[PDB]
């Protein structure tokens, strides 16, 4: 279905973002235009969040991928509980993924990056489930999100 | 705090772009 094309595309974007964060080269050309555009603006947003929440985030400790999931779902539920979805807020989901990875590789004395793969799963799930409706209806990624932040 | 920041900033960047 058209649902399946959307969900693999979103998974690809979340996997791309994770590898950008961890400075890993993914194969082929490099990343798609849409992925590169997302990576640049999500990073912009992420650093803006990190400086606005310095005092705050120093108290946050993400121990494992399971505690990262608990926090991700709680934070995304509280972010969209006012029912408003716009592209900027969609970017913030990625931006927050990035923060969860940084906190998780910070504390892990043995950082196992096989299992960090699971982060991109739960991120893609949240986007596909909560905001995927909105995305198809608002131009997609290719003409919706690109035309806005390229 | 975290929810606030993502909302504010996320909404701001939507405005800006």
């Amino acid at each position: 279905s058209m649902t399946d094309c959307e969900f693999g595309y979103i998974y690809r974007l979340a996997q791309d973002y994770l590898q950008c964060v961890l400075q890993i080269p993914q194969p082929g050309s490099g990343p798609s235009k849409t992925s590169r555009v997302l990576q640049n603006v999500a990073f912009s947003v992420q650093k803006e969040v990190e400086k606005n929440l310095k005092s705050c985030l120093d108290n946050v400790n993400v121990v494992s991928v399971d505690t990262a999931r608990t926090l991700f779902n709680q934070v995304m539920e509280k972010e969209f509980e006012d029912g408003i979805i716009n592209w900027g807020r969609i970017v913030t989901i990625f931006a927050f993924e990035g923060i969860l990875i940084k906190k998780l590789l910070r504390q892990q004395i043995a950082p196992d990056v096989d299992t960090y793969k699971e982060i991109s799963y739960f991120v893609a799930e949240f986007i596909m489930n909560n905001t995927g409706e909105w995305i198809r209806q608002n131009g997609g990624w290719e003409n919706g999100f690109v035309k806005k932040f390229e | 705090x975290i929810a606030e920041a993502l909302r504010r900033i996320g909404d701001a960047f939507n405005a800006a772009y």
